[PDB]
DNA sequence: TCGGCTG
RNA sequence: GCCGA
DNA sequence: TTTTTTTTTTTT
């Protein structure tokens, strides 16, 4: 890819602005490529700008080489084109080429060092290092990654850091005062959050409640039904939005006239967004399938989801790991990391629920250790709530949400808070 | 294991099988036979996939048709239980005693026996007219004219061979071929290759040896001072100063002289893993191997470079002299070049 | 000189008694020499003595070799004879040959490693280390010597012990006097320190507290975040060193004018270093990547690190074990080894943080048999701490440090102590 | 192998007197070997003495041999040498050859028997054995062993057992009259012993002292330490050996001159053993390791130990147990069993320490029931000494040692004893 | 029509954005076409975009298959070319 | 239409 | 089975 | 070598 490297050095400023800091004549070859890069280096040294093909030819004419080298360099020069390919692929590929050639150079150097070492001191060459320099010579050749960024400074970049503080565009509100209060502006994009609860305690209920709350806030929500069907999930969403008890829905207490009226009234609102719900067979969808669904959505409809809700992470099937390749801890943590990567790619708050081992399915409190699946999930995640319900809570219709893992804010300011869950409406009500 | 008893019992238990052939080369003992497990093919009677290799530390029967590879004892158990018990008993019987097979270590070889004096039905290339079809073909080959005194043209190649080695062909059908005489160190021809003409000859493009002990290296008599370059084609060697070419499917380092200064110049194919195997076996011996990893040309052989990419011999020589690596240095280029 | 080495291994006793334990079958060519050494080693294992030539012939006769191998071994043994020479040249020449043939084998190994690395996925095999491991192997080969120190030999090694008595290593002091007291003045330079804890209990909090203290102590600090953005870690440091709560920063309670004033008041302080925060994606950085970052920091920013602080040890790429190849224990142990090697190389007091097992979560006490990803960390680490803020320490706004692994002093002197962790300021205070 | 066997029959006295009773004329061959052994047997029968080479040649001169047999026997006789091979290998190899040839003869005999059986009974050989005796014949094949020593045979080794009794070939003294009084001669080889530290006793100190006392008696000792550094353990050893207080070593009251003088004075004494301190990470050392360490010490430092003191049993690791814990009954039981197996297989005394329960802590009297690791350790520990320190004994500078379990002797003979512990000197002295 | 399918997979964003999610390796052949699609899929996984011809040549150079397969893939890539077509 | 080819 | 004629 | 479910067992 040396030809590509030189072509994009000559006919691109962005590439030259990020790969010229890491470039040595020892990388390319001992043939025409070496002399061509030497010409480029000389031209940029004498006049601090990238040359042109005419300028390169003039430099080649002025420079002195043998006839074979002259012809080879001229032929290579004639084989240069703009070819405006992708920038990310270009920089990654040239970084790979640099690393491989650096490894080759270091290995050849240590081989020459050993060959000199075997020679008698009278015969051997003093210029080369001693054998003791073999290790470092390798590691310096393993530290040539393409990265010009040193990062923050805390002293030379305080104004930019304050500006970054002023950019609250990452936060997303919750439509609930208590959640935003305990998350300091709500959840953030590409930030995995887990609302774990026991079986039949309200995981998918809470996820659909969050979907409805985000829908009433104008976002675009993608509800990934891992267990239920599309119609059932949409029925729960209607129970939250159209404010009609889920049962009533099945008992005909809402006439089609009233249903149509409520749906049209909600359509008339300009603050309402779009909500798309996709059902998936158990163990048959993950970040790869999710991105395929993302592309299909963005093509078929002008829909860019701002929230991604997963019905249950455990139901998902890992991308690289097969269906049951390894134990639960490895595969579930892999699923969690893949989902967090998908969220940070699409810059969307990724909500999901988790199950609790049998030790806490009837406990007044559930701790972080009571994660039925991998313990890596309460490590790959950010804002973890736990939903607890007892006989008293069921009588009071108040699920208790415990701030089990809080990356956003202080995990202990309001650790346990009572929610006003109305199971009939699939809705959460803050308590004042 | 006990390889000699394995070979003996394999010969005993495979001689009666159809299409049996005891292929015994000076270092290899193999048996060709129609595999009883599969039967090979009715058309492929002579193309019998049943093979036995006893040259290894163990005797293995492998058939590529049914993909049946097994130790000789397994075959004896599955097919010759009486012979199986005989073998399994006698292996233990001689297991306790010391191996005596080294006692009758004799060499049945002989010195130059069929020294080639003259070539009937052959006219040397430099003796031929400039408009001869073979001359035009070698002009397409772009061989330097001065070396044309080393190649002959024939039209009676089966007749020539049967005049040298009678009984090779039941029919002396006239066949034009490029006769390349392979000489010894002292300069006398010990074999000759009937190089195919046109795109390909009808059948049997093989180097005919005057005798089994004849040399397989071309141009040894023309070796001068300096490093010796070993190639794969005698015509390719004709483009190389101090360039010899091994002629045969077997590559023995011992028979190749100039251990101090022999340089292996092989093909320019990073693929074809057999080439990689050859390179690896050469470098494991710590030999001097040339590497095409930095070759500006991407052809297969040096003559291919010259004909297709317009390479010149001086460029070839300077690349070879600058691209000789040994030991770990060679292994580096081998590793990077292979893929 | 393999023939001479074998001859003096057979026909000599003092030579054997001096050189045998270091000899190995890997130090000989694949021809007759290796098989002869195999027979000799087998006999020595079976009878605890050097065999005679007749014994070697007997073993060769009762061996499974090829005709070529048998002939070669017999010829070599027949060539063995006692050459009367000095017992000073033989030992040194044997050591030279063993080092030379160790280096050849090592080099061949790194070539194989590179070949494996260049292979595509699936097709590439395993049981072979990653390219990043190449220097470490080259370090082992250069260390081969016939003077092996296995353990402290009382009445034999008493000079070194007295030197260790009278002399003490240089300590990089902490700003908390409790850590100095439990480390007898501070942390030694070439060390890998880890601050273990539970999830979301103050791993990064403790690392940032140490970073702020070391920045206030004038050292040069590098904070490599793998789970947080550069802005988040820099915000933690700002909260620690400006006495402004994170709630104040997020809510904007402090004005930008006051922020700039505090930044200038800190910059005008002479006894202040430079802290630089660099972020890599989870699993996107290794020890080689950290070395490249150090190179650019020394070149681009002219900053020489003193305190490297990595956010999460268990997230970093192995740097020597291909990604997703081995188990968790091997991968994390290799990560710890690579980080400690980098710390020793750059003479920087490295800090990291490891995650305890699910059993230790919400438990009043932890120990070594609680490390989640790998229990090999205490073997590799040089100073490890724990955080036990489970139920009531947070209610009391305090902490607890177990001092799990302490190579600086006696861990069973101040094993458990209370630290006033202030979460809003992201700092540690002393209860005294 | 036949040549070596015949040569060492002709030219040796010990090898002949050891291996002649198990040699038969059918063991060798049907040719030169058989005839040569026939000559040897004839000569040893007619004259009760091993023939000389010229005597064997004379026997060849006067005997019934065919021309080819005569030539073969003469050549083999001339091919007999007086090579001085070692003894153990010669015995083992001739035994192996004899057993292999006996197996071949028995197999040939049973095969010929089966061949004879499948014949018309009218035409058969009467002398051939019947088929039903085939299992017996093979038994006679396997009833061939030059040295028949399998286990200790009562009524057949009463003299050797009495010699072991009188010689005290198992005991190893303690340099303390009290311990030898309570152990009938001290600890025994191939045994494990444990010190049960109570409420703050210092498991290291006792093992430290015994380590010393064992050192002063000339025994090779190896203190594998876990919770301490090699320098710290060696410093305690110095405190016990040089009469220098441990804190005085830290302060520097004792100077280099006095230290080196005392060290050289101890070196002058010929009754001083060697102590090898080796450190291992806490929990990173199981019994199998110790085996490799012993192999390395024997091979490299020629150090063959008779005392192996491991710092702490609970801190150790089980040889093959995946789950590790700081204090678990199964782990301590496995560790005790593996360490005792190591002691038995090494023919060495092994010492370790262990902790007891709080009931043993508060009460001066400690019962085997009042043991943290009871049933487990008591089962595999040959000796168990409960070391208890009380405030009154602290004032009197003593400790109450109680013989909790003595496989060596009666428990109640001298159970409780006051020991003169000096913590500063880390020394144990007797009480008048 | 595998050549056409690949040509519009590379030189057409509209065609790719529709057909790609359903496309899979087992749909083309056991020869050059499968290897070309494998290279395309690997590049897509690496960069979430369609590679150019130069990128495919780079990937082909850094590949592992035999000379026959390499020649086939190079021939196919050389034969890849956008043509005026309808969606 | 032939021979030679690893597992 | 793949390669060479 | 961890890790998680479940069951069974056992010790304190
Ligand atoms: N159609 C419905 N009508 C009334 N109550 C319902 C209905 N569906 C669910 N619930 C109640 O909602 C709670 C659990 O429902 P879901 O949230 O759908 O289950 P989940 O949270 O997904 O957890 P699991 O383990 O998958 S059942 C229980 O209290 C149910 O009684
Ligand atoms: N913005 C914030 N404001 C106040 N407290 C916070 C904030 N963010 C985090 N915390 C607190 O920080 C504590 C520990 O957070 P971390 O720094 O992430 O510790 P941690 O062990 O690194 O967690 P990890 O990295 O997810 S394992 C939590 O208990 C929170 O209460
Ligand atoms: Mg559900
Ligand atoms: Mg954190
Ligand atoms: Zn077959």
């Amino acid at each position: 890819m040396v030809e590509i490297i030189l072509s994009h050095l000559i006919f691109d400023q962005a590439y030259f602005s990020k790969v010229w800091p890491y470039m040595d004549s020892e990388y390319f070859e001992s043939g025409p490529a070496k002399n061509t890069f030497k010409l480029i280096k000389s031209h940029v040294n004498e006049y601090h700008s990238v040359p042109s093909i005419n300028a390169l030819n003039v430099a080649l004419e002025n420079s002195s080489f043998t006839e074979t080298e002259y012809s080879g360099v001229k032929t290579l020069i004639s084989k240069l084109a703009d070819s405006p390919e992708d920038h990310s692929w270009l920089v990654k590929e040239t970084e790979k080429y640099v690393q491989q050639r650096a490894m080759f150079n270091a290995t050849s150097k240590i081989i020459e060092i050993q060959t000199n070492a075997e020679l008698p001191p009278e015969k051997r060459n003093k210029k080369m290092p001693d054998v003791g320099a073999i290790p470092d010579i390798m590691r310096q050749a393993l530290s040539i990654s393409f990265d010009s960024y040193v990062g923050h400074d805390w002293m030379d970049d305080y104004e930019a850091r304050w500006l970054s503080y002023m950019n609250k565009a990452r936060k997303v509100p919750f439509k609930l005062r208590i959640l935003n209060k305990i998350t300091k502006g709500g959840a953030e994009t590409g930030t995995l959050n887990v609302l774990m609860a026991g079986v039949n305690v309200g995981k998918s209920l809470g996820l659909c409640s969050l979907a409805a709350d985000y829908l009433q806030l104008g976002h675009n929500v993608l509800y990934i039904s891992m267990q239920m069907a599309e119609e059932v999930c949409a029925k729960r969403i209607d129970a939250n939005m159209l404010d009609v008890s889920l049962d009533d829905i099945d008992d005909g207490h809402i006439s089609y006239a009233e249903y149509k009226g409520k749906m049209e009234k909600w359509r008339e609102k300009s603050t309402l967004g779009r909500l798309i719900v996709k059902q998936y067979p158990t163990g048959g969808a993950d970040a790869n399938t999710f991105r395929s669904l993302l592309n299909e959505l963005k093509l078929k409809k002008n829909f860019v989801p701002t929230i991604i809700i997963v019905d249950y992470l455990g139901i998902c099937k890992s991308c690289r790991i097969r269906v049951y390749s390894e134990n639960s801890y490895t595969t579930v943590k892999a699923i969690a990391e893949e989902l967090r990567a998908l969220a940070v790619e699409t810059e969307t708050v990724l909500w999901t629920a988790a199950q609790v081992g049998k030790q806490a399915w009837d406990s007044s409190d559930v701790n972080m250790s009571d994660i039925a699946e991998s313990a890596g999930l309460p490590a790959t995640a950010d804002f973890m709530l736990a939903v607890i319900e007892t006989e008293e809570l069921a009588a009071a219709e108040q699920q208790l949400i415990k701030q089990i893992k809080s990356r956003y804010g202080d995990k202990n300011k309001w650790n346990k808070f009572l929610m006003g869950v109305q199971k009939g409406n699939q809705k959460w009500v803050e308590i004042e | 294991s006990i390889p000699w008893i394995d070979n003996e019992f394999a010969y005993r238990a495979l001689a009666h099988l159809p299409k049996f052939t005891q292929v015994n080369n000076s270092s290899t003992f193999k048996l060709r036979f129609r595999c009883p497990v599969c039967g090979d093919s009715k058309t492929d009677q002579n193309k019998a996939r049943g093979w036995y290799y006893g040259d290894n530390n163990e005797g293995n029967i492998h058939c590529y048709n049914c993909n049946y590879h097994a130790p000789i004892g397994i075959y004896l158990k599955e097919f010759e239980p009486d012979l199986y018990r005989e073998y399994i008993f006698e292996i233990r019987k001689e297991k306790g005693k010391s191996r005596p097979i080294e006692k009758p270590k004799e060499l049945p070889k002989q010195p130059e026996k069929k020294i080639i004096k003259s070539l009937p039905s052959c006219v040397r290339l430099d003796k031929l007219a400039e408009d001869h079809p073979i001359i035009k073909y070698v002009k397409a080959r772009c061989i330097p004219k001065d070396k044309w005194k080393y190649l002959w043209f024939t039209t009676e190649w089966p007749k020539l061979v049967n005049s040298i080695a009678p009984g090779t062909y039941k029919k002396e059908i006239s066949e034009p071929r490029l006769v390349i005489p392979i000489y010894n160190a002292n300069g006398k021809a010990e074999s000759f290759q009937g190089r195919a003409l046109k795109k390909d000859a009808p059948q049997k493009y093989i180097t005919i040896e005057a005798y089994p002990e004849a040399t397989k290296i071309y141009g040894v008599e023309r070796v001068k001072d300096g490093d010796v370059y070993v190639l794969e084609g005698p015509i390719d060697s004709l483009f190389i100063e101090n360039g010899i070419a091994i002629t045969g499917g077997q590559l023995d380092l011992e028979v190749v002289p100039f251990k101090d200064r022999r340089v292996w110049v092989l093909d320019n194919e990073p693929r074809h893993p057999d080439t990689i195997k050859r390179m690896t076996k050469l470098v494991d011996a710590g030999e001097r191997v040339m590497f095409w990893d930095k070759s500006p040309w991407k052809s297969k052989d040096v003559n291919d470079m010259i004909r297709k990419e317009g390479a010149t011999p001086e460029q070839i020589m300077e690349y070879m002299k600058n691209n000789i690596a040994q030991g770990l240095m060679a292994k580096m280029r081998l590793s990077k070049y292979a893929k």
